[PDB]
């Protein structure tokens, strides 16, 4: 497993370390959206900075199942639940949970 | 286990292909048996129904009085390997000196065998093909002369960055297969495997590769099958400065270990575009030739 | 996509904003084919 | 013992007494994909009797100056029934077909029809008449829907291929002298085990009148042609939200 | 070995680490109807993995002055997914359920919830306050949809029956001290083997806060409750056109 | 047969009810074993989790020091047949002489046991019931007097034409079961089987019986289960002219061979309508009684 | 936090189908990745310079 740059928003060199983790916080409780990214390991995006995105840059075709392991780095007394949905192609960005 | 009776006595999940036909060995043609005169009732071998869809099963013996012929004509010529293993011209790459086509000593050619009409009409007899290849690159001046010039062929797979110019850093071929030939030798010859993500190529693909609202701007992606876009072929004159000999490269492909599926009608009209079965709207030419009347020749 | 199922609940004294780190891998049925040249890199001219 | 037939599958039944025979496409029955051919890792769903049933599409009008029609499959079944609601939610799709075309007339009418199954029937246009512009067919002509589309130049099948060699594929003939229906069972013909059901149309049905219609003044002047088809061994894989196109 | 659990069915998965146990409704697992109990003569369709999956319904807001909510099943699943598109086309319907209610809080919050399954929960109104008019509940209160409905008098459950005896049916408690989720597996409870899925609601889910919420100023003030449910061993019988109600 | 592996090793079509419980015979109460003092670690029988949903499994021996008691208290009183086989008043039919209620010597009564609050509260403890019946019709004057009058009871099944009057031609009972009694005899007693199209009765049916746009006119059909509408009970004074004795009929039903499914809470509020669980909106009365404080009695 | 990766099979997360996988892994070996000749140096020999 290698770190997947989901939050590839910042540009400048003084904040390039912020492109490894994405923030969560307290919402209004409406089933909001946190983050979204494509699942192509041969595209310019979050998968480009893994060991799978550089070793499948040297190959044309790939097969098999991917897996994305998350990790929570918050407090111990703070809980929460997240829905991590995967959409097969054809379906666009959803507007609601 | 199972306790319901409409599943244990069901046929859901039949995976094997229940075939009605069974391929028999036939090394030569079929012989002819001796037949005599027959004047019976009920048994008619000359009357059929074309509305059924099947063809005629009338033997020659059931229509005339035949003779016994031990036929020994071999059918080893009409097979798929003896029909497609003949190298035809599939592409031509130009490298001029002073011009506007390729004035920088390099030219990029996308891989498609549907550029020339003589090879295209044979491979579009079928819908799905599955073959290896033997490419052959014959390089010469436009006047046919052979000059002492070194050339580099490069096979760029789909995804790799194309060379912007002759001195670009993509020509260093660390993983791309490249062929270095001069012109004073026999022409180069490689062997390309079956390089498709699908199980077979397809020259006719009815549909779109993308999703979304297909309007007038995105209409040109119809019929572009991405199981056939095999990359880009690139050539250059191996050096830094400007060359002084004009070049013409010709590509010859022959197929081997050919398997073909689902035959279809062959085209009779003129071709107009690559990977696009357009035709002339006003000039619709009939297949045969015309005569004066039907009662005479 | 990552959607908030319920919320992020936090008591008094603990901070407001937490962070999630995503780590991607491959399975035991992963297979690659047709070795090529890498695409998502470039190189400037005139090394040294 | 051969003129009459009955097709029972699902909760539908077609009975005809002037049938010729039930042709089988390429000698292969429709079936489910085996474990060798399968690519996906999720279990495919398979509604048994709720999608394997006949769907009567539309009624055409075989007039005197008709040319032909074509229907792209399986584009015609994306708005009808549970099959039209499963192919909108699912991604992968695999099914055979069973096509049955009715066309009736009396014993005083004459004419013939050619019912053909052309796999990957790619529509090509006339390139502006002279053959200069790189035109392309619109979306309302490529995938016409359940209403079909009238052929403009039926001799070249609007694709560059001549009509006289069309019978190398699956063909039955509706000749109004002997029979009145043409039944074809088509297996699943594609290079992939599964396929998307919203962009790729597998094969195209072609109904073209070869011999024209003729009758005298006094018979009824309209002769309708109806298409009736049933998927067989349908399978779906991969859930998402409902997208139309 | 008992605090953590995982529910894998279909292509969905619920993982929770503060679970209590998975209760089983009346000691009976959901199953398919046998040949003795069956009444119909047509073969019932059964999509395997395309309907037996979790559907996250809606997010509620457990405030300080909350009273309760109720969802009528299976009214909540007539517009979602392939299950919501099969129950609109089919007539007969048979399924168990598997209900899982998440409600999280910190170790500084206190409160409890009662998650109950009441079969044939018949809504009764107040009869005009004094009990003279023969009033009846409207359609937007009887079958509320996927958004539920807030209880007006939760002590009598808006049906005349008291709340203190509700635990004779299926109940699990979401106490924000020890656990955070309540999982109930409900079998098919009806006098008939099959049933219509557009008028008859089998059972009603009741989520009422027994012990109130409390926290001090500084914690986050909104606590959401989410319902997540999955049908199990779904069956359908009898095709027709799509009717909404 | 079957050749795929995801069906031959699947569990689709499990018909048997996989039960976790198994009913054991229990003719009397459970005894008590001798228990001594126990001061161990880890093994705690008094601490549970009510969040699980199951009840307490704490034996009496694991909490105090018990004595051996051979308990012989029979549990044959709390069964379903020993709880419901007691005839209660389910309906009353009036037949006056000069009035507006039933001035024509006949009255039609729809069959429902939810008209009187004392029988209704017992049968609404459960949701589904399945019972036979023993009806009993005790007829008397409003002053309790017994007069020499002949009466005809008629059970009208759902569908048959109701009598419009006393001299109507539906009273000829060619297939309807009728009971002819006087009043100077013991009261009539019949035995009604389980007459429902469903497999059990139901007193609570959540939903509508019809389809279509349910608006403000068609709201009264909510909760009307048509598996319980068993018909109409009809009485008349058997004769042509006007009678001269007023009558009151009382109906007493007791259930036998009772099976009940799916218990539910019992009602605590006042009833207001038949087959309609309405209650008083302002007068919500608590179940128990109130005191001054919780620290004292 | 342990440091090891995920050992989650595909069967323990969704409802799978039996697939006899026959994709060869003979392309990703070390000999099939490095045995492709690339340019490692260039030597110049001019006349007047
Ligand atoms: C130095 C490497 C030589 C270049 C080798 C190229 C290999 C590509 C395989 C050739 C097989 C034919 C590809 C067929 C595709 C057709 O053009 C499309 N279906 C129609 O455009
Ligand atoms: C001479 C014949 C005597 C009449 C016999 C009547 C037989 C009807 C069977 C009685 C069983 C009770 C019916 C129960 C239905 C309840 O009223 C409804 N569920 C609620 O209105």
């Amino acid at each position: 497993e290698t770190i997947l740059e989901v939050n590839n928003v910042p540009t400048n060199a003084t904040s390039l370390m912020e492109r490894l983790r994405f923030p969560v916080s307290a919402q209004a409780g409406k089933g909001e959206l946190c983050a979204v990214f494509r699942a192509d390991p041969g595209r310019d995006g979050p998968w480009q900075s893994t060991m799978l995105g550089q070793l499948c840059g040297y190959y044309t075709q790939w097969s098999g199942s991917l897996e994305v392991t998350f990790m929570f780095t918050g407090s111990f007394m703070a809980t929460g639940k997240m829905l991590i949905a995967y959409t097969p192609p054809g379906g666009p960005l959803p507007k609601d949970r | 286990g199972d306790r319901v009776a409409d599943v244990i006595e069901s046929s859901i999940g039949d995976s094997v292909s229940r075939a009605l036909t069974q391929a028999l060995p036939a090394p030569t043609g079929q012989n002819t048996q001796v037949s005599s005169h027959r004047l019976d009732t009920g048994e008619v071998p000359a009357l059929q129904a074309a509305e059924i869809g099947a063809s005629s099963n009338t033997s020659d013996e059931s229509m005339i009085e035949t003779r016994c012929v031990l036929n020994s004509h071999s059918t080893a010529e009409t097979t798929l390997d003896s029909f497609f293993s003949r190298a035809g011209l599939v592409g031509e790459i130009d490298l001029p000196l002073e011009g506007t086509t390729n004035p920088n000593g390099y030219a990029n050619w996308d891989i498609d065998i549907t550029g020339y009409a003589q090879m295209r009409r044979k491979v579009e007899l079928f819908t799905y093909m599955r073959f290896d290849a033997e490419f052959t690159f014959v390089a010469c001046t436009p006047t046919g002369q052979v000059v002492p010039q070194l050339l580099q062929y490069m096979f760029v797979p789909p995804g790799a960055p194309k060379p912007e110019s002759r001195e670009s850093l993509a020509w260093q071929t660390a993983t791309n297969p490249s062929v270095f030939v001069k012109l004073t030798d026999p022409p180069a010859q490689v062997s390309v495997p079956f390089m498709s993500p699908a199980s077979a190529y397809q020259w006719f693909y009815d549909g779109y590769p993308t999703f979304g609202e297909h309007k007038q701007e995105k209409d040109l992606e119809y019929g572009a099958c991405p199981n056939n876009m095999m990359g880009t072929f690139s050539v250059r004159t191996v050096g830094s400065s400007k060359s002084k000999y004009p070049l013409v490269v010709r590509i010859y492909m022959r197929m081997k270990h050919v398997r073909a599926w689902i035959p279809r009608p062959m085209r009779n009209q003129n071709y107009l575009f690559k990977a696009n079965p357009n035709y002339a709207g006003n000039s619709i030419k009939p297949t045969g030739t015309s005569r004066s009347a039907i009662t005479t020749l | 996509s990552i959607w908030y199922q319920t919320n992020y609940v936090v008591p008094i004294g603990a901070p407001n904003t937490a962070y999630i780190i995503a780590l991607a891998a491959a399975q035991k049925n992963f297979t690659m084919k047709l070795c090529k040249d890498t695409s998502h890199i470039l190189q400037t001219a005139s090394i040294q | 013992s051969d003129r009459v037939a009955q097709l029972t599958i699902g909760n539908s039944t077609i009975t005809t007494q002037e049938a010729a025979n039930i042709i089988v496409g390429y000698g292969e029955w429709p079936s489910y994909c085996s474990d060798d051919d399968a690519t996906a890792v999720d279990k495919p769903t398979r509604p048994d009797v709720s999608v394997n049933r006949f769907y009567t599409l539309d009624t055409k009008l075989w007039e005197k100056s008709s040319k032909g029609w074509y229907w792209k499959f399986p584009d015609v079944l994306t708005e009808t029934g549970v099959f039209g609601q499963n192919a909108q939610f699912h991604y992968l799709y695999r099914s055979g077909f069973c096509i049955h075309v009715q066309c009736n007339a009396s014993k005083f009418h004459q004419g013939a029809l050619l019912v053909a199954i052309l796999p990957e029937y790619v529509i090509g246009t006339v390139a502006g008449g002279t053959g200069t512009e790189d035109s392309h067919p619109p979306y309302k002509q490529t995938q016409p829907g359940a209403d079909g589309f009238e052929l403009q130049h039926p001799y070249v099948l609007d694709a560059g291929i001549p009509i006289s060699q069309l019978t190398v594929c699956h063909h039955q003939r509706i000749n109004l002298r002997t029979n009145n229906c043409a039944t074809i069972i088509v297996p699943y013909m594609n290079t992939l085990p599964f396929d998307s059901a919203l962009n790729h149309c597998n094969f195209g049905l072609l109904v073209v009148p070869i011999s024209p219609l003729d009758f005298d003044q006094g018979a009824t002047p309209v002769i309708p042609i109806t298409i009736t088809l049933a998927p067989m061994c349908s399978e779906f894989a991969g859930l998402r939200q409902a997208v139309t196109q």
